[PDB]
């Protein structure tokens, strides 16, 4: 597949993506699961103004991936920009 | 054993030969360096002369015995390429290096069902043979036993995974510059190492020959410029830039007003003596920002002097432009660690692993004759053994994780010799922490400073929608981030020109109305632009063009914008707002060095346009909130309001789990399917956020307060569904569920049309809602957004190596894959022309 066709597709699958995404339900249970197993993600951080997506990320972590996370002996960091910019920016208090 | 070293003796009647013998060699046959004396007695005083005549070429002769396993020969040019033969990377090389130089981590030990990968520090192991072997061409002439190694360095090539067990790797050197100091002669020399015929790392070596070299004919010195920005504010600016014989673009008509330009110059040089160049070349491409901030190449650099003193062209860019920098620091540096590290007693070891069987690190006669203080440790040695442990300690021991490392060697360790490493993490460069030491001995002395660039942990960005929105949000951010500032005001000034209100004005004003006028020759222009803003649907194969704000004519004078308590709830203002604030911050992270080069990333909702606009710049800033401002007008319209602007329509977050354990999400999926076709009103569940935690249901506020009210009596009552749907009855509980929803029904039915919506016990309304959004209420209003995204997602600015595996969206919750699989599981969920057309003709595609 040739790069210019390649882009072609991909404009044309992301053009039908965000027109559907409008009136269509929002699958953020599954889209957890992807960024939070499937990549093993140690830092989710949240851009915004309120601390809404970190949240769900620490109640759908404390919920089904406790036992999965002590396993796996890693460590998530949960980080809202309008809260934990301290830990985004390393910029911690002497 | 006992061997001999030195064998002194008369060659001739006046010739001295003192033959210093390395025993430590590659096949086991003892290397003879014959130095030469002239012994004169007619000159009592000093009777003994060293024959200088070829005594480089003697020196040469030796090393290349102990380091090539080549041919003796020292003419080729060291402008031409260096190709050393391939390397098969075994466990028991890995073994044998990681136990000489120290190094502990887990990946670098066979363990079962894994496989073992080999250190960074192993790049120099099978380059050493190719790097070195740039040192020893006759027109490079210097004492190889006055050789310092100045400095080395590692480079990771991005996308390139590290070495592991199994890998043939290809090595080839380049001499980037020889150049004469007044001190004596620096050589850079460039490996690249090569897998399966892609580049993996850049090993960049300097030796430094000391002495006094005057050979000016054989130096020169490839440098690659720090890249310089120049902004073209006037036509003043821009003729200054034409004068310049060396500026070449590509059209000559281009219109570089306002433009940004970036000038990526590589300068090679000649040197005729110390400070006089006799040849100068300064090219490279010069690229122009685009408004996705996508640098394009429209000209070149193409300087070429004889007999100079200097680069004009660097001098230029200097003063006119800016230099762009790639590391930024962070405000305080962060202590890592202060660790001890031992260097070993001998030197045999390392010198067996690595092939550096230069004699001065392990027989005490040539370490002496060098003038050194003895047998010194190997400066690849401190180097890979504090690599070592910035790779546990920077790394938390994942060695994938350091992709750059780079130290100076300041000064000569000897064995068993105590060293302190100090690290700090001090900047960040393209999403990697950058790390930098100092390795002092037991004087307190640097002996050993550098840096690394070690990746952060595996990051993904999430990115808000709507309900989040707050009067003041992102202006802290606002009055001190210059890519902050530049977000916003590039927006503000577009809507100001455009639709003639400010969205700053509303974030930090959020006021209830807000008044266009269209007086003036600049409110004709903006009552134009509000009257072209149409829905472009396509209907029995015919074009209908419908106008958005109807109540804009030829003949209006002034447009109203209503809400109830703020305009920044209304979703027309929100999206925007909502969308540049997020933008904001990103571009923030991103001018400060923050942003992984392979995060991953998602938006809730909206979110969505502000994480395609942030990470992979698919839209401009314009372009975006452009897109967002119609896509809240899209669904304004669809949704009927009042006088006041509110609506018959909100959402309601459920908790399944606060009803009742037993009570499932397929259990609140039941309810309110019920109640959306008992009431004959619009409920659906619209955004699954959190399992068996937080649901959220879109539609008729009346008919969410019958589910909130019917949920309320199903918690108080204690009656589960799912046990009674299957072990006491069939479809009893349908019946048994409408005369319930019926009793709420007729206590909601009462209320007034624009019902406040109270506080349940397993629902909360949000605050600030009055469209159902992502209900199939707003399916009529896909057709004209989808035809109108086309026109501003333009296919040139959708790079698909930026969205790949890398974006997650709502619709279809899995990483974006340009594959004929993906494009079918979008087709399964919402059936459209052009996605089908894709999936039957894929073949034509892939050809
Ligand atoms: C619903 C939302 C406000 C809850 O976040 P929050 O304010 O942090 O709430 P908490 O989970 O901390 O709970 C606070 C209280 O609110 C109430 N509450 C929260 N969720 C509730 C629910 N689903 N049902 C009933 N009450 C609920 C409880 O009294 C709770 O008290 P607790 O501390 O004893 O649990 C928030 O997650 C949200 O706005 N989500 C929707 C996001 C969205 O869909 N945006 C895009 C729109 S298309």
């Amino acid at each position: 597949m040739k790069p210019e066709v390649e882009q072609e597709l991909a404009h044309i699958l992301l053009t039908e993506l965000l027109a559907y995404q409008f009136a269509s339900p929002v699958r953020w249970i599954e889209t957890q699961d992807v960024f939070l197993k499937d990549f093993n993600t140690e830092r989710v951080v949240e851009i915004g103004p309120s601390p809404t997506l970190a949240g769900m990320a620490q109640r759908t972590l404390k919920n089904k991936y406790e036992s999965y996370d002590a396993a796996l002996s890693l460590h998530r960091e949960i980080l809202c920009y309008s809260k934990d910019a301290k830990e985004i920016y390393y910029t911690p208090d002497p | 054993e006992l061997k001999p070293t030195v064998i002194l003796k008369l060659l001739k009647e006046n010739i001295i030969q003192m033959e210093m013998i390395e025993n430590r060699t590659m096949d086991g046959k003892p290397v003879s360096l014959p130095l030469l004396y002239n012994f004169n007695p007619d000159n009592g005083f000093a009777p003994i002369s060293e024959v200088m005549e070829d005594r480089n070429q003697r020196i040469k002769e030796m090393y290349w015995k102990l380091w090539i396993d080549e041919p003796f020969n020292l003419d080729f040019d060291p402008r031409d390429v260096i190709k050393g033969k391939d390397f098969e990377i075994t466990a028991k090389e890995v073994y044998d290096f990681t136990h000489a130089v120290g190094n502990n981590c887990e990946d670098f030990v066979s363990r079962p069902d894994r496989t073992m990968l080999a250190p960074m520090d192993f790049a120099i192991v099978v380059g050493w043979r190719a790097i070195i072997k740039a040192i020893f061409p006759n027109t490079v002439d210097g004492d190889l036993l006055k050789l310092v190694h100045l400095s080395n360095g590692y480079k990771m090539i991005p996308g390139a995974k590290p070495l592991q067990v199994g890998d043939v790797v290809s090595t080839t050197a380049v001499i980037e510059s020889v150049v004469n100091q007044p001190t004596g002669k620096i050589v850079d020399v460039v490996g690249t190492l090569s897998r399966n015929g892609k580049p993996v790392m850049e090993v960049t070596s300097s030796f430094f020959y000391r002495g006094n070299y005057t050979d000016f004919e054989n130096t020169f010195q490839k440098t690659v410029e720090p890249v310089y920005q120049m902004h073209i504010k006037t036509s003043k600016d821009i003729a200054v830039l034409r004068s310049k014989e060396w500026f070449q673009l590509d059209d000559e008509d281009f219109d570089l007003l306002n433009k940004t330009l970036t000038f990526e110059t590589e300068t090679e040089v000649t040197f005729k003596n110390a400070n006089i160049f006799s040849s100068v070349k300064c090219f490279g491409p010069i690229k122009v920002e685009l408004p996705t901030k996508e640098t394009v190449e429209i000209g070149i650099v193409d300087y070429e002097a004889g007999a100079s003193h200097g680069n004009p062209v660097v001098d230029f860019l200097k003063r006119n432009g800016s230099t762009l920098e790639q590391k930024v620091n962070l405000e305080n540096p962060i202590p890592i660690a202060v660790l001890d590290s031992y260097t070993p007693s001998t030197n045999e070891p390392y010198a067996r692993v690595s092939g550096d069987l230069n004699p001065i690190h392990v027989s005490r006669h040539f370490a002496s004759y060098a003038n050194l203080p003895g047998t010194i440790t190997h400066g690849m040695f401190s180097s890979a053994s504090v690599r070592a442990l910035i790779e546990n300690w920077a790394a938390d021991s994942v060695s994938s994780r350091v992709r750059g490392y780079t130290c100076q060697f300041v000064d000569m360790v000897l064995p068993n010799t105590a060293l302190k490493t100090s690290i700090q993490h001090v900047g960040m460069i393209n999403g990697r922490k950058l790390i930098k030491f100092e390795t002092r001995n037991e004087d307190d002395v640097v002996v050993l400073t550098g840096e690394a660039e070690i990746e952060q942990p595996v990051t993904t960005f999430v990115f808000t929608g709507q309900g989040s929105q707050e009067q003041g949000m992102g202006m802290d951010l606002y009055k001190t981030s210059k890519a902050a500032q530049d977000v916003w005001n590039r927006a503000d000034n577009h809507f100001k020109d455009t639709y003639g209100f400010s969205i700053l004005d509303i974030v930090i004003n959020n006021p209830v109305n807000l008044t266009i006028h269209f007086g003036g020759e600049k409110g004709k222009r903006i009552r134009e632009n509000y009257s072209a803003m149409i829905f472009e649907t396509i209907v029995d194969g015919k074009l209908k063009t419908e106008k958005i704000f109807k109540e804009i004519n030829e003949h209006s004078t002034s447009y109203t914008f209503r809400s109830e308590k703020g305009l920044l709830s209304a979703t027309q203002f929100t999206q925007p707002a909502l969308t540049l604030m997020e933008k904001a911050a990103f571009e923030d992270l991103k001018s400060k060095g923050l942003i992984p080069a392979d995060a991953t990333f998602a938006g809730h909702s909206l979110g969505e346009y502000a994480a395609l606009a942030s990470l992979a710049d698919v839209m401009s800033i314009e372009s975006l909130v452009e897109v967002v401002f119609y896509r809240g007008m899209t669904m304004q319209v669809a949704v009927p309001r009042d006088e006041l602007g509110r609506s018959n329509y909100g959402m309601i977050a459920i908790n399944p789990g606060r009803v009742a354990a037993s009570f499932s999400q397929e259990a609140l999926q039941y309810v309110v399917e019920r109640v959306g076709k008992r009431t004959g009103w619009l409920v659906e569940i619209v955004n699954y956020n959190v399992e068996n935690q937080q649901y959220v249901a879109a539609g008729d506020l009346r008919a969410l307060d019958t589910v909130t009210n019917v949920l309320n009596f199903i918690k108080l009552q204690k009656i589960d569904i799912i046990e009674l749907q299957k072990s006491l009855s069939l479809e009893e509980v349908e019946g048994h569920l409408f005369e319930i929803i019926d009793e709420a029904s007729k206590k909601s039915a009462v209320k007034p049309r624009p019902l406040k919506l109270e506080r349940g016990f397993a629902c909360i309304p949000l605050v600030g809602i009055s469209v159902p959004f992502h209900s199939t209420y707003l399916m009529n209003g896909v057709k004209p957004f989808k035809s109108f995204l086309k026109k501003n997602i333009i296919k040139e600015n959708v790079k698909v190596a930026r969205l790949a595996g890398k974006y997650i969206p709502n619709l279809t919750a899995k990483p974006f894959q340009v594959t004929k699989e993906y494009f079918q599981d979008v087709y399964d969920l919402t059936g459209s022309e052009p996605i089908k057309e894709i999936i039957d003709n894929w073949e034509k595609y892939e050809q």
